[PDB]
C-alpha cells in the first residue's frame, strides 16, 4: 500500500485498478490463513494434508501477480516526476521481484525437502522482509517526510543512503541464496570451510547495509541542518484530469521555474565563461 | 605564429557538422544545464541493452561454452571407462539467474 | 528408514541425497530410501539439537 | 518565446480582450497552446491574471441563472492524502505551516454524496473523458492516407 | 601535467587555426601544435611544477 | 532580401493539396472553402478592442448525420478496434446508430460514448429496408456507410506498407516461427 | 539510389548497345577511368561525415 | 582565491559585466524583408513552404556505413564459435565485443533521419516557424522555432554560407541543392538543444518560394497583406505520405 | 514439467553398445 | 566423455598439422569412400538392425556437425570477408559473392575436414560382425590394415 | 494476437487495464525470439549432457 | 523501462491522463494465465519427483 501510494502523487495518473488490487490483498489475507501446513512440510503430515497445503501455497501466488502487473500497469503512460521516493518504491518492486520467485521456487515439494530449514530459507525470508519490507518503510518515510518532519530532506545524503542501503540488501541476500542452493542448513554458529566465501560476502553486504543505515541517519541530522520549506510537486493538483488543469500546471511551472532560476548566470555568460576557464598561458603578445 | 602552411586561418564558427563529438549535457535558455536530452535518450538506448538483454542471455551460456571447452568440465582425469563412469555434467545452475 | 528421536527432535540431512528425515519423538516415520548412485555423502543435523 | 500575434489570436477566439492576448502571450506557451488557452478563457471566463497559489488555485467569473455576477475559487486539492495536502491560508506556494491538531475546532470532513435522482450530466467539459486513451491508440496507430481511400463505391442496395 | 599542457596548447591553436577537416589534418594540426615553443616553455614549467 | 527580390521575379507558388485533397468535396456537412480577406488594420489598439474579421459560420457538431451513400469520408481519424467486418442480422425497419467514434463499447451500434471524446465524428442513423445478415463495416474506414467496403483489406495493407507495422507483423510472425522451429528441434 | 557511376555507365553503356555516333568511343573513355573502388558521392546531408569519411 | 590576480580574469570579469549590462533580451531588428505576394494564411494562420517525405525519398535498409559492420559482425561471431586463432578464453570474450557495438553506426544514422524538416509552415506576424519531422518509428514530431534562430550553410555544408545573398534555388523556386541550415537552439518536445543542423531535400516541394528563401535568409517577414483559407482539410494526426 | 518442459527430447541417445569379449 | 573428445580433436589436429603421408592418404581415400557410402549417402533409417540404425545415426550427425557443419561456417566466414571487400569496392551490398562463395568454400573445406577426421568417422562404425554395416567396415578395416602394415581395432 | 484477434480492440484494451503498451509488446516480442534462440541452444546441449 | 525512461519524462513526451475511474474486467484472469503456468509446472514436477 505505501509503494502504491508513492507512485501514484510522482505520475500523476490514477492506479492501474483500485479494486482489483483491494479484492486481491483481501484474497491474499484469507488465503494467508490456509498455508499453516507450508512451514512444517517435512513434520511429516498426513499426505493429503501435505498435498493440501502444497496446492494451497501454489495458489497464493495468483494474487501477487496481480499486484506487481498492477504496480507495472499503473507506472507507464503517466507523468512521470522523479524524485527520492520514486527511486524507492522502483528498489522495492525489484526486490519483491526476487522474493517471489523464491517463495514458489520453495514452494515445490521436492525442493523444499532438498531445502527445509536452510539458507536458502534464511536468504527467503530476509529478502521477503529485510528487504521489501524496510525498503517500503524508508520509501513511506521519504514520501512523508515533510509532514513528519516538517523540513525538506536532504538531496545528497538521501541519495547516498537509498544507494548503500538497496545494495547492502541484494550484496547480503544473494550468497544467503547461493549458499542456500549449496544447502547450508540455517541457525547454524559454524560452517565448513566451504561456505567461507560466500559467508564473508554476506558479512561484508551486512556492513554496507550498517553503512547504508548510518547514511540515513547522517540524513536525517543533514535535513534537521537545513531548515528548508518544502513543496508539493504537485502543486495543489495531483492530476491534471482537465486541459485547463495541464494549461494552469504548465503556466505555474514555467513561473516558478523562472522565479528559482533568478541569480543564475545567463546561458551565454555561463558559456562564455566556461570557454574562457582556462586562463594559464606561458607568453603573452 | 601567424603564419601556418598546412593550417586553414580561423575566420568565423563553423556550424556543427565540424565538430568531432556530439556533446550529451545542453544549456537551456534559462541558465539550465540539461542533462536529459534526446541526445542523451539516444546514447542510453544503447548501453542498456547490453546489461538487460544482452548478458542476460549470453553470460551463462557463454561462460559455460568457454569452461566446456577449456576446463572439459572439470572433470578428475583418472577413470576407467566413460562406458561406466559417472557424466560430470556442464554448469547447469545460472550464475546469471537470481537463483 | 524408521526415523525417531530418543531426546528431542532431530534431523538426518544427507545433502547428497537431498533427503532431510525429520527424526521427532514418538512418530515411528516409516519412509523409503533407494540409493540410485553409489557413493559416500555428508551430512548433518538439520534442526538445532542445543 | 514563441509568443504568437495577438490579433490573431483574437481573430482565433472573437471575443477575447487585446490585451489578455498580451497577457497570453506573455506566458511562454507555443502558439497553439495560447490559442487554446485563449480559446479556453474566452469561453469559460476564466481571469487569466490571477496568480496560481496555495489558496486559490485559479479564480473564475461567471452569471448565474439569477443573473448576479459571481466568483469562483477553484481550491487546490489532494491525492486522497490530506496529510500530503498543504493546508494555508496565505497566497504563497511553499507549506510552512504545521498545525498539531487537524481539526481544531472538532469537526470530521464532510464527504458530500450525490444521488442518482438529484443529477446532472456531466457538462464540465465532458469532451475529453476518454482523450487520454483515444489520443494514445491514434499514436499506436499508423492510418492509410485519404489518397488511398477508395471513393464512390457502390451504395448498398437495401440503404 | 603534460597532458594539460598539451590540451592548452590545443586550445590555444584551435583558437588561432580551423579544426582538422581530416586525418592527415588532424596529423598536421597535431604536429603544428607539438611544434610550440610556447608549448615546449609549458612543458619546462608543468614539469616544474 | 533585395537579392531575394530579384529571385522573385521567377518563384513560382504551389498549392498545398497533397494527400488530403479537399474536404468539402466529400462532407456534405463541411461547407464549402473560402477565402477571407482580412479587414484593414485598426487605428487604434485598445485592451477592451475586440477583433473585427468577418465571422466564419457556425456549424455545430452534429449528433448523427444520414447514411452518405457510399461517399462518406472520415470526419477525425477514428479508432481502428478491428481488420474484420461483422456479419451483424438486422431487422428490416429498425434505425440502427452505426458507431463513429470508434471508442463505443457496444459493438456496431453506437454507444453514445462518441460524446466524451475529442473526435469529429458522430454515429450515422441507418435504417435497411430488408432485413438480414448484412456486413457492417468494423475498419471504421469504410466508403460505404453501413456496408464495410472491404476497405479493412485496404487499411491492412497500407499498415503492412509501414515501416513500425512491417516490423511489429514481421516481430510476431518470427516468434511464431521461432515456436515451430522449437517444435521441429524438439526429438533431436 | 544505391550507385551514380553505375547507372552513367549503364547510360554509356545503353548508347553503345543501341549504337549511337559515340558509343564506343565514349564507351571506352568512361570505362578507360574505371578504378577499382568508385567513392560513394551520395553522401547523406544528416548523416555525419566527418568521423566516417574514412571508410568513403 | 581570489587573492592571486590575472590580467585575463580581469578582462574576462569585465567582459561578462560588459556583457550582462548591454546584451539585452530586447534587441532591435534590422532585417526585414516586404513580400511581393499577398499570402493567404490557412484556417489555423499559417501559410505553407516547403513540404517534403524524405522517408520516402530515403534508403533506408540497404545504407552505406551501416551495412559494412552489419556484415561483418557474423565474421567475428564465427571466430568466436569456432576460435579459429586458438586463443585464450579472455582473448576470445574480448573478441566477442564487436558484435555488441555494430548497432550503434546504425542507430545514429536512423537517428540523423529523424531531423530532417519533412514540413515547414509559417505562422502569422512572420516570426515563429512550424518545423514537423517524424521519427522512423512513425512518431510525429512538430516544434515552433524564431526565425532569427536560422544560419545557412554552404552547399558544400564544410562552411557557414553568408546569411544573406545565398543562391539555394533554382529561379522557378525549386532549390538547388539539398541544403543545411543551423539552428543555434531547437526546442524539441519543450528541450532546447543546442547548434543543431537540419536539413531540406531537394525532393521537396517550395509552395510560394519567395518567403521560404525569407526563412533561409532569417530575415523577419511583414504580414501585411493577409488572407484566410477557411477550409479544414487537415484532420487530426492526419495520414500522410512520408512514413 | 509440462507437454512441452525441456523443449528437447533427445532421441539420439543410443543405448550403449556392451562390448565384453 | 569430454576430456576423450578434446583429445581427440587436439590429436586429430596435431596430425593433420604433421603430415597426410602416402600410405595414410590412401587409406584416407577409401574411408573417405567407404563413410561416403555406406554412412553420408546412405540413409540410416535403411539399415536392418534398429541397433545398427542407431549407430549410423550416431555416426552421421557426426559427420553433419564435425565435417558438413564445420565446412560451412569456414566457407561463410570466407564469403563474408570476401563479401564486405566487394562491398567495400562498390560501396553498395552485392548478391552473388555471399552465395557463389560460400559454395565455394563449402566445397573446398569439405574434403580437408573429412582429411582430418577421416580415422575418428571410421571409428564409429565397429559395430561389430553381427550387422552387415559392421561386416563390410570390417573388411574395410582389413584392407586398410593390409595396406598399412598396421593393426587397428 | 493482440488486439487482432478481439473486434473491438478498445474495448478490449479496457478489458484489461485501460492501458496501453502494444508497440513495446510488439518489439519486446521480436527481440524475445531473437534472444530466445541461443538460450534454447544451451539447454538442449545440457540435456543431451543430462540423457547421456 | 525504456519508453518510460525516453518518451516520458515531463521533458519528453508528457500526456495528461484523463481516467476518472478503471474499467478492465478480465485484466487479472488474463494475466493470471503466467502464474497459472508455473504453478501447473511446480506440481507436475513435484509429482514426478515425489
Ligand atoms: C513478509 C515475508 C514473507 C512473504 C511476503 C512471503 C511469501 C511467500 N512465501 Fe514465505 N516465508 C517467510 C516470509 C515471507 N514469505 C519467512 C520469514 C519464512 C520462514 C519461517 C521459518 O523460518 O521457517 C518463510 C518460509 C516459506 C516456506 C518454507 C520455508 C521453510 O521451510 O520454513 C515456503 C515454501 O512453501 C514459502 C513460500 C512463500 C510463497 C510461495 C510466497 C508468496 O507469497 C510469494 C510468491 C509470489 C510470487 C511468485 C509473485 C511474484 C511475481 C512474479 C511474476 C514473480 C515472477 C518473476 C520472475 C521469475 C522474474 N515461505
Ligand atoms: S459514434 Fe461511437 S458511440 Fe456514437
Ligand atoms: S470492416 Fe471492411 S471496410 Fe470496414
Ligand atoms: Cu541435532
Ligand atoms: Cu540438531
Ligand atoms: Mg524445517
Amino acid at each position: 500500500g505505501f509503494i502504491n501510494m508513492i507512485v501514484p502523487h510522482n505520475n500523476t495518473r490514477r492506479v492501474a485498478s483500485k479494486h482489483h488490487m483491494i479484492w486481491a490483498i483481501y484474497v491474499m489475507a484469507y488465503m494467508g490463513y490456509l498455508v499453516w501446513g507450508h512451514h512444517m512440510y517435512l513434520v511429516g503430515l498426513d499426505h493429503r494434508s501435505r498435498t493440501m497445503y502444497s496446492t494451497i501455497t501454489i495458489m497464493i501466488s495468483m494474487p501477487a501477480t496481480i499486484k506487481v502487473v498492477n504496480w507495472t500497469l499503473s507506472l507507464v503512460n503517466g507523468a512521470l516526476k522523479i524524485d527520492l521516493p520514486f527511486l524507492f518504491s522502483m528498489s522495492f518492486l525489484l526486490l519483491f521481484l526476487v522474493a517471489g520467485f523464491t517463495g514458489m521456487w520453495l514452494s515445490h515439494v521436492s525442493l523444499n525437502v532438498s531445502m527445509h530449514d536452510t539458507f536458502y530459507v534464511v536468504a527467503h525470508f530476509h529478502i521477503m522482509l529485510s528487504g521489501a519490507a524496510m525498503t517500503g518503510i524508508f520509501s513511506g518515510i521519504y514520501y512523508y517526510f515533510n509532514a513528519l518532519f516538517g523540513v525538506k530532506y536532504s538531496r545528497m545524503f538521501g541519495y547516498m543512503h537509498l544507494i548503500y542501503y538497496s545494495g547492502g540488501q541484494w550484496v547480503a541476500f544473494v550468497p544467503l541464496f547461493y549458499l542456500g542452493f549449496s544447502g547450508m542448513p540455517r541457525r547454524i554458529h559454524d560452517y565448513p570451510v566451504v561456505f567461507m566465501g560466500w559467508h564473508s560476502m554476506s558479512t561484508t553486504g551486512h556492513f554496507i547495509t550498517l553503512v547504508g543505515i548510518i547514511f540515513f541517519f547522517l540524513m536525517m541530522f543533514d535535513s534537521h541542518i537545513e531548515r528548508r520549506a518544502s513543496t508539493s510537486t504537485t502543486l495543489g493538483l495531483p492530476r491534471w484530469y482537465k486541459r485547463i488543469s495541464y494549461y494552469i500546471f504548465k503556466i505555474r511551472y514555467l513561473q516558478h521555474t523562472k522565479s528559482k532560476m533568478n541569480g543564475i548566470p545567463g546561458s551565454t555568460v555561463r558559456l562564455m565563461l566556461i570557454n574562457r576557464h582556462f586562463v594559464e598561458y606561458e607568453v603573452y603578445e | 605564429p601567424n603564419n601556418i602552411k598546412g593550417l586553414i586561418p580561423k575566420t568565423c564558427r563553423l556550424p556543427a557538422t565540424r565538430n568531432w563529438y556530439r556533446r550529451t549535457s545542453s544549456f537551456e535558455r534559462n541558465g539550465f544545464f540539461n542533462i536529459h536530452t534526446p541526445v542523451l535518450n539516444t546514447k542510453m538506448i544503447p548501453w542498456l541493452l547490453f546489461i538487460v538483454l544482452t548478458w542476460g542471455w549470453s553470460s551463462f551460456q557463454i561462460g559455460g561454452y568457454n569452461y566446456e571447452r577449456f576446463d572439459d568440465n572439470g572433470e578428475r582425469r583418472n577413470t576407467l571407462y566413460w562406458k561406466l563412469s559417472p557424466v560430470e555434467f556442464p554448469q547447469s545452475k545460472l550464475w546469471n539467474r537470481p537463483s | 528408514l524408521i526415523t525417531n528421536s530418543y531426546d528431542i527432535v532431530h534431523s538426518w540431512f544427507i545433502p547428497g541425497l537431498g533427503i532431510k528425515l525429520d527424526c521427532v519423538p514418538g512418530r515411528s516415520t516409516h519412509h523409503t530410501f533407494f540409493i540410485d548412485n553409489v557413493g559416500f555423502y555428508y551430512g548433518q543435523c538439520a534442526e538445532i539439537c542445543g | 518565446y514563441c509568443q504568437m500575434d495577438p490579433e490573431e489570436i483574437m481573430r482565433r477566439v472573437p471575443g477575447i480582450t487585446r490585451k489578455e492576448a498580451e497577457f497570453i502571450t506573455k506566458l511562454g506557451l507555443s502558439p497553439q497552446e495560447q490559442v487554446d488557452f485563449a480559446y479556453i478563457a474566452y469561453n469559460i471566463g476564466l481571469d487569466i491574471f490571477y496568480f496560481t497559489n496555495q489558496m486559490f488555485v485559479a479564480r473564475q467569473v461567471v452569471t448565474n441563472s439569477k443573473g448576479e455576477k459571481v466568483e469562483v475559487l477553484w481550491n487546490a486539492q489532494c491525492y486522497e492524502d490530506i496529510a500530503q495536502l498543504n493546508v494555508g491560508f496565505a497566497p504563497v506556494l511553499e507549506s510552512v505551516d504545521y498545525h498539531w491538531e487537524i481539526f481544531l475546532w472538532a469537526d470530521p470532513p464532510i464527504k458530500p454524496n450525490n444521488d442518482f435522482d438529484l443529477n446532472v450530466p456531466c457538462t464540465w467539459f465532458e469532451y475529453e473523458q476518454e482523450w487520454w486513451m483515444e489520443s494514445c491508440i491514434q499514436e499506436d496507430q499508423f492510418n492509410l492516407p485519404e489518397d488511398e481511400r477508395p471513393y464512390n463505391t457502390p451504395r448498398n442496395p437495401h440503404c | 601535467e603534460n597532458i594539460t599542457a598539451l590540451v592548452e596548447n590545443c586550445k590555444l591553436l584551435a583558437t588561432k587555426y580551423e579544426k582538422p577537416q581530416n586525418l592527415r589534418q588532424a596529423a598536421t594540426f597535431m604536429k603544428e601544435v607539438f611544434k610550440l615553443e610556447n608549448y615546449r616553455k609549458a612543458v619546462w614549467n608543468r614539469s616544474q611544477y | 532580401m533585395s537579392a531575394i527580390l530579384k529571385r522573385a521575379a521567377k518563384y513560382k507558388r504551389v498549392s498545398s493539396i497533397l494527400c488530403e485533397g479537399e474536404a468539402h468535396l466529400r462532407d456534405p456537412f463541411t461547407p464549402p472553402p473560402v477565402i477571407l480577406k482580412p479587414p484593414a488594420p485598426r487605428k487604434d489598439k485598445k485592451p477592451d478592442d475586440i477583433t473585427d474579421f468577418p465571422a466564419q459560420k457556425l456549424i455545430p457538431l452534429p449528433e448523427s448525420i444520414p447514411y452518405q451513400e457510399g461517399k462518406y469520408r472520415p470526419a477525425s481519424i477514428p479508432m481502428v478496434a478491428g481488420f474484420f467486418p461483422y456479419n451483424c442480422y438486422l431487422q428490416q425497419g429498425k434505425v440502427y446508430s452505426w458507431c463513429s467514434c470508434g471508442i463505443s463499447q457496444s459493438g456496431p451500434w453506437c454507444d453514445g460514448l462518441c460524446n466524451s471524446v475529442v473526435t469529429r465524428c458522430r454515429p450515422v442513423v441507418f435504417n435497411v429496408s430488408q432485413s438480414g445478415y448484412y456486413k457492417i463495416c468494423n475498419c471504421k474506414f469504410s466508403a460505404n456507410a453501413p456496408f464495410c467496403n472491404n476497405t479493412h483489406r485496404k487499411m491492412v495493407r497500407y499498415h503492412h506498407q509501414t515501416h513500425r507495422g512491417f516490423y511489429e507483423i514481421w516481430g510476431a510472425a518470427l516468434f511464431v516461427l521461432g515456436w515451430v522451429y522449437m517444435g521441429f528441434n524438439y526429438y533431436t | 539510389a544505391y550507385d551514380p557511376e553505375l547507372v552513367r555507365l549503364e547510360k554509356l553503356k545503353a548508347r553503345v548497345l543501341l549504337e549511337e555516333e559515340g558509343a564506343l568511343l565514349e564507351y571506352a573513355h568512361f570505362i578507360s577511368k574505371r578504378p577499382y573502388n568508385k567513392p560513394y558521392e551520395k553522401w547523406g546531408v544528416s548523416e555525419e561525415h566527418v568521423k566516417q569519411q574514412i571508410l568513403g | 582565491l581570489n587573492h592571486v590576480q590575472n590580467m585575463l580574469e580581469e578582462n574576462l570579469k569585465y567582459d561578462a559585466q560588459k556583457y550582462n549590462d548591454e546584451v539585452a533580451v530586447i534587441q532591435k531588428t534590422s532585417r526585414i524583408y516586404k513580400p511581393t505576394y499577398t499570402i493567404e494564411f490557412n484556417r489555423e494562420g499559417e501559410v505553407l513552404v516547403y513540404s517534403a517525405d524524405p522517408i520516402k525519398n530515403s534508403v533506408v535498409y540497404f545504407k552505406y556505413p551501416y551495412v559494412l559492420y552489419e556484415a561483418a559482425i557474423p565474421l567475428f561471431i564465427w571466430a568466436w564459435i569456432y576460435n579459429p586463432l586458438e586463443l585464450s578464453k579472455n582473448a576470445v570474450n574480448s573478441l566477442l565485443i564487436y558484435p555488441n557495438i555494430a548497432w550503434i553506426p546504425r542507430m545514429w544514422y536512423w537517428r540523423s533521419l529523424q531531423y530532417k524538416i519533412q514540413k515547414m509552415y509559417l505562422l502569422r506576424g512572420g516570426k515563429v516557424a512550424k518545423i514537423e519531422t517524424q521519427s522512423l518509428a512513425g512518431d510525429r514530431f512538430t516544434s515552433w522555432v524564431e526565425t532569427y534562430q536560422f544560419h545557412p550553410l554552404t552547399q558544400d555544408q564544410k562552411n557557414f554560407d553568408n546569411q544573406d545573398n545565398a543562391e539555394f534555388l533554382e529561379d522557378e523556386g525549386q532549390l538547388k541543392y539539398e541544403l543545411g541550415v543551423q539552428l543555434d537552439n531547437l526546442q524539441e518536445m519543450g528541450t532546447t538543444s543546442q547548434d543543431i543542423v537540419i536539413n531540406f531535400m531537394k525532393e521537396g516541394t517550395v509552395h510560394h518560394p519567395e518567403l521560404f528563401e525569407a526563412i533561409v535568409k532569417g530575415y523577419n517577414i511583414d504580414t501585411s497583406d493577409y488572407v484566410i483559407n477557411t477550409a479544414n482539410n487537415l484532420r487530426a494526426r492526419e495520414g500522410n505520405h512520408n512514413h | 514439467m509440462a507437454l512441452f518442459f525441456m523443449a528437447n527430447t533427445a532421441i539420439s541417445v543410443p543405448s550403449v553398445l556392451d562390448t565384453s569379449p | 566423455s569430454c576430456t576423450t573428445r578434446r583429445f581427440i580433436d587436439e590429436k586429430e589436429k596435431l596430425e593433420y598439422s604433421r603430415g597426410y603421408n602416402q600410405q595414410e592418404l590412401e587409406a584416407s581415400k577409401l574411408r573417405k569412400d567407404f563413410v561416403k557410402k555406406y554412412i553420408v549417402d546412405f540413409d540410416t533409417t535403411l539399415y536392418k538392425t534398429q541397433v545398427e540404425r542407431d549407430w549410423a545415426y550416431i555416426a552421421k550427425r557426426e559427420y553433419r556437425y564435425e565435417v558438413q557443419l564445420k565446412s560451412i561456417g569456414y566457407g561463410g566466414a570466407l564469403a563474408n570477408a570476401v563479401l564486405l571487400w566487394r562491398i567495400y569496392a562498390n560501396k553498395k551490398m552485392v548478391f552473388w559473392p555471399i552465395p557463389i562463395v560460400g559454395a565455394l568454400g563449402y566445397l573446398y573445406f569439405q574434403p580437408v575436414f573429412f582429411q582430418k577426421s577421416n580415422k575418428r568417422f571410421f571409428d564409429m562404425c565397429n559395430v561389430g560382425e553381427e550387422y552387415y554395416l559392421g561386416r563390410e567396415r570390417n573388411k574395410i578395416l582389413r584392407e586398410c590394415n593390409k595396406i598399412l602394415n598396421v593393426e587397428d581395432f | 494476437m493482440g488486439s487482432v484477434w478481439f473486434r473491438n480492440r478498445y474495448w478490449w484494451y479496457r478489458s484489461l487495464y485501460d492501458d496501453y503498451v502494444a508497440r513495446e509488446a510488439k518489439l519486446a516480442f521480436g527481440i524475445a525470439a531473437f534472444i530466445w534462440l541461443p538460450h534454447y541452444y544451451w539447454g538442449i546441449h545440457l540435456n543431451r549432457a543430462f540423457e547421456v | 523501462i525504456l519508453k518510460v525512461a525516453r518518451f516520458r519524462v515531463l521533458k519528453m513526451r508528457p500526456k495528461i491522463s484523463t481516467s476518472y475511474r478503471p474499467h478492465g474486467k478480465w485484466g487479472d484472469f488474463l494475466a493470471c494465465i503466467i502464474p497459472l503456468i508455473w504453478c501447473i509446472n511446480i506440481l507436475t514436477n513435484s509429482n514426478l519427483i515425489l
